[PDB]
RNA sequence: GACGGUGGCCAUGGAAGUCGGUAUCCGCUAAGGAGUGUGUAACAACUCACCUGCCAAAUGGACUAGCCCUGAAAAUGGAUGA
């Protein structure tokens, strides 16, 4: 119940392949930038996981 | 490049009826009327009968060619929502303050007070022919309905983006208003 | 060539500049190796230490070198203050499932001696260090793990460090 | 090998790791007893209940405690006995250090030890079993004298005895 | 091309028709939700009479043993182009193998579109629903009422049989809860001749 | 669907496919690595390789060189000459 609101949450803002020339958030099959600044590239590294 | 497109067709059913002009579609169902325009080149948008509606396009670039079928998915859309609507069910989450929403079906409006114990009343109209209504399973959901998919996931867009904090970490927070399931339609 | 052999290094413009610092950099390392503040063992901030053995009054030296310095400075304040010129010995005491982490940071870190490990029970360790290092251990050990760590002296001192004159 | 014997009356079901000298190095998991109601001393005890010198590290072996006290309990994996009567001697000693297994004839403890763990696990008795068992330690050789999967894929041993444990 | 890939296919070919003429009687089996540790208990009492050897979809492959012997794939019941199908084969015992492939099948909840058993009884009343798991029943679309004290939406009858797929909702539901619908594993679909059908009628006992 | 021997053998609070060392074979199979990560004191649970159902004709990849985009920041206002 809670967990799956968790998930949702995650879904839209946590699990997004988020580039590396550029910083932008694409999504997680990304194999590109879709930005002409960027160069559309093939750097992505997945977006980091939560630390304390 | 320039290759002759086939057909791409898409079915009517018999409770609808699909009208079309110059280029822009019309269907009218049981639940409303929806509209819409595509302007492309040499695409011959025709209907067969009152079974089978068709987009064409002599002579396609693969830029034309894409576009083709996007076209008749957002007629077949429109179709399914004229006689079955869509319905956005958005869960909304937040891990401390109970996060505030109350629809206005007059206005034709959600607004949400509380959500990061931010005492704006943090609110948006939402788009033409569609409604939300206020269901409660705990307090926990609010079920947005429609004809058009289009303006529907707008409206659930506009109030998921509204709906988080701008500052500081993303991932410690749980907070907003995020589309659960989407897939369902309103039952008839 | 013979110049550059046997001839000594003079301060040009540039040169004069790293000069200054060179004394500052000295009296920052020399000072901050080996000291606590007076009554029992406890680390402390390296200003302090600076404002005593000004007090006291020294003469960093480019012919000398550091470590033997950090002797001389330390004799100046043992005379005066209550210092400690040698290690001392901690004792943590860790959880089984959140202590993995902090102990493989530890371990490069510092010594670690008379390493008791259970699964029903806390977990214990033991570590040499110096007076100055019990401030970094502690602090790195809360932020790890994201509860409070319970701090004990083993010894208050151990031998070795400048206590055997190196 | 003590009587193979079924689970009755109170049941307490416990996973013993090591058994050949129990915990010397609390080499027994030292979570598991105390939860199941059975002191760490009184663990040590039971483990070499099981298996008294056939007991090695990374055991599949079921400890049970009828009325809490040992009913002479036999289920203990094939992999242990097996490897362990290759070279007889294992207790926790020789199980600090690195061994090499005996390259001696093992055809008979096979196919006893083969349905020591279960009655029925599934598998072909009587067809395969030595060619299973024959290389289920891949380091080393079952016996050197035969070779595994060749001279023993044919050859099978037992009727009885492979199917049920003595 | 073919006759390649990774653990070839060829290979297959060999198994699903030269050892199709090998056996007196057949039953053509449904493995659609079956599993390793419950199947390998029905190789055991089948593998000692017979054998259970299928390619899966190389019943189309066997047109060459089909000139002498005439064989139904598609004629007999179940065309076999909507489910999956393992065929059972059997010589020592023809009599005692329709009743022992039942006797391994083994109950649990329903899963998450699955094909799906012939019996699937969804969760309903007061043994069939919490009061904690309300919540859930108030987010789906369809209606909840009050049964014999208990919100509820109200269903305890058979509506999906052998391929359909269940509901999401419905399968978490069964998950969630200790209600098991219906023991599976094997199942016969009918019993299978060497060129034909000896009974097109279901036998799950 | 992703099993049995089995938590293989090493080592140890605990490492049981999944911190890590070395071999890495057989059963039952259409097929299932002594295992790709998430996870757990370690497990369990989830995930992948692997195999197959449904659907139905093409599909996947590693290169090559054309134009195009990224790489591509400077001071009066602005230069394919407009």
């Amino acid at each position: 119940i809670e967990p799956s609101l968790v998930i949702l949450a995650r879904k839209y803002k946590c699990d997004k392949m988020i580039c590396r020339k550029c910083y932008a958030r694409l999504h997680p099959r990304a194999v590109n930038c879709r930005k002409k600044k960027c160069g559309h590239s093939n750097n992505l590294r997945p977006k980091k996981k939560l630390l304390k | 490049m320039k290759v002759i497109n086939s057909s791409r067709k898409v079915q009517i059913p018999e409770n609808v009826t699909v009208d079309v002009k110059g280029r822009s579609v019309k269907v009218t169902g049981p639940r409303g009327t929806l509209s819409k325009s595509f302007d492309h080149a040499s695409v011959d948008i025709n209907l067969v009968g009152k079974k089978e509606l068709t987009v064409d396009l002599w002579f396609g670039n693969r830029k034309q060619i894409a576009c083709i079928k996007t076209i008749t998915s957002i007629i077949e859309n429109m179709i399914t929502g004229v006689t079955k609507g869509y319905e956005y069910k958005m869960r909304f989450v937040y891990a401390h303050f109970p996060i505030n929403v109350a629809v206005t079906d007059g206005g034709r409006v959600v607004e949400i007070r509380n959500f990061f114990g931010e005492k704006i009343v943090r609110r948006i109209e939402l788009l033409d022919g569609i409604t939300c209504y206020r269901n409660e399973k705990a307090k926990d959901e609010i079920v947005l309905t429609g004809n058009s998919l289009e303006l529907l996931s707008q409206s659930c867009a506009t109030i998921q983006l509204r709906s988080a904090i701008k500052y500081k970490d993303v991932r410690k927070f749980l907070d907003g208003i995020y589309v659960s399931e989407r897939n369902v339609l309103e039952s008839n | 060539k013979q110049i550059l052999t046997k001839g000594e290094v003079q301060v040009s413009d540039k040169e004069r500049h790293t000069q200054l610092e060179q004394m500052f950099r000295d009296i920052a390392t020399i000072v901050a190796d080996k000291c606590v503040n007076p009554e029992t063992k406890r680390p402390y901030t390296v200003i302090l230490i600076e404002r005593a053995m000004k007090d006291i009054h020294y003469s960093v030296k480019t012919n000398k070198s550091t470590k033997q310095q950090a002797l001389e400075v330390i004799k100046q304040l043992k005379e005066k203050m209550k210092i400690e010129r040698a290690h001392m010995r901690l004792r943590f005491i860790l959880p089984v499932n959140e202590g993995k982490k902090l102990k493989e940071k530890l371990k490069p870190l510092i010594k670690v001696i008379e390493s008791e490990d259970y699964g029903q029970q806390l977990e214990i360790v033991c570590l040499i260090d110096p007076g100055c290092f019990r401030e970094i251990d502690e602090l790195i050990k809360k932020e790890t793990k994201g509860k409070g760590s319970l701090e004990v002296l083993n010894l208050k001192d151990v031998e070795e460090g400048d206590e055997k004159f190196e | 090998m003590p009587p193979k014997v079924d689970p009755s009356e109170k049941v307490e079901v416990f996973l013993r790791v090591c058994g050949g000298e129990a915990g010397a190095m609390s080499t027994l998991a030292p979570k598991l007893g105390p939860l199941g109601v059975s002191p760490k001393k009184v663990g040590d005890d039971i483990a070499k209940a099981t298996q008294p010198w056939k007991g090695m590290k990374v055991s599949v072996k079921l400890t049970i405690q009828n009325r809490i006290a040992v009913p002479e309990v036999l289920p203990s994996a094939s992999a242990l006995v097996i490897k362990a009567l290759k070279e007889p001697p294992r207790d926790r000693k020789k199980e600090k250090n690195i061994k090499h297994n005996g390259n001696i004839p093992l055809e008979e403890i096979c196919k006893i030890a083969k349905t020591m763990r279960f009655k029925s696990l599934a598998v072909d008795f009587k067809g395969s079993v030595l060619e299973i068992l024959g290389t289920a330690h891949s380091v080393g050789c079952k016996v050197n004298g035969k070779s595994p999967r060749d001279i023993q894929a044919g050859i099978q041993s037992g009727e009885i005895e492979v199917v049920e444990p003595k | 091309m073919s006759g390649a890939g990774s653990k070839r296919k060829n290979v297959f070919i060999e198994k699903a028709t030269k050892l199709f003429t090998t056996y007196d009687k057949m039953i053509v089996a449904e493995a659609d939700f079956v599993g390793s540790s419950q199947l390998q208990k029905i190789r055991k009492s089948i593998r000692g009479i017979g054998a259970v050897l299928m390619g899966k979809k190389t019943m189309i492959r066997k047109v060459i043993r089909d000139l002498a012997d005439s064989k139904p794939e598609l004629d007999a019941l179940n065309t076999y182009l909507k489910q999956n199908t393992c065929i059972i084969f059997c010589k020592d015992n023809i009599a005692e193998v329709k009743r022992v492939i039942n006797t391994q099948r083994v109950g649990a909840p329903a899963k998450a579109g699955v094909f799906a058993p012939n019996d699937v009884i969804i969760p309903a009343g007061p043994t069939g629903m919490e009061p904690t798991q309300t919540s859930f029943l108030q987010d789906l679309k369809i209606a909840t009422k009050i049964n014999r004290g208990q919100i509820d939406i109200v269903n305890e009858v058979h509506i999906i049989k052998t391929g359909q797929k269940v509901g999401a909702s419905e399968a978490t539901l069964l998950q969630k809860l200790n209600i098991k619908p219906f023991t599976y594993g094997l199942e016969p679909k009918i019993i299978y001749d060497a060129g034909a059908c000896y009974s097109p009628s279901i036998s799950e006992e």
